[PDB]
């Protein structure tokens, strides 16, 4: 569109040349009994009413 | 295990013996209470019933295991009191003191049984 020689450009980049490593950990929330995964539970209950 | 088998007969009795002389002693306190019962076990049947369960399966490490959880017989009254109280001293101080006695007599057999266990495998 511009034309041949009617367009000049120079680019400059900011490389990343620092060697990084990650590890990600992430847990599911379980505050709600309704998406809480159980393996034991015990409830015990008592109502001495007098 | 053999080892709770053979010792079964006498820890049962001398536990028995315990829960009778509770009984006893209850009855001794509660003598002045009008209206209340004197109650006693039978010490013969009781043995035979604890003489003669399933713990519940634990598939992995947080599983958790099963959690653990005899009759009274009224005495017949001699005399009638007029608090309704059927407690008399002479009987159950008799029957106190031959409770003791054979707590003590369970208490020897059974250390007896022990002793010889353990001189048998010293050495």
């Amino acid at each position: 569109i511009v034309g041949n020689g009617n367009v000049h450009a120079q680019v400059t980049a900011q490389l990343d040349f620092a060697n990084k490593e990650q590890t990600e950990e992430h847990y599911s929330p379980n505050g709600d009994a309704s998406k809480a995964t159980l393996r034991s539970r015990q409830l015990n209950i008592s109502e001495q009413v007098g | 295990d053999r080892l709770d088998a053979a010792l079964r007969f006498q820890q049962e009795a001398l536990n028995l013996r315990a829960q009778r002389q509770e009984i006893l002693a209850a009855n001794i306190a509660n003598a002045d209470t009008p209206g209340y019962q004197a109650r006693d076990i039978d010490f013969a049947s009781e043995l035979k019933k604890v003489m003669v369960g399933v713990a519940l399966t634990l598939t992995s490490s947080h599983h958790i295991p099963a959690q653990a959880v005899v009759d009274l017989l009224y005495r017949v009254p001699d005399q009638p009191s007029l608090d309704g109280n059927t407690v008399d001293m002479d009987r159950e101080r008799t029957q106190f003191a031959d409770n003791s006695l054979k707590y003590q007599m369970g208490l020897t057999v059974l250390g007896s049984q022990l002793k010889g266990m353990m001189n048998v495998l010293q050495g």
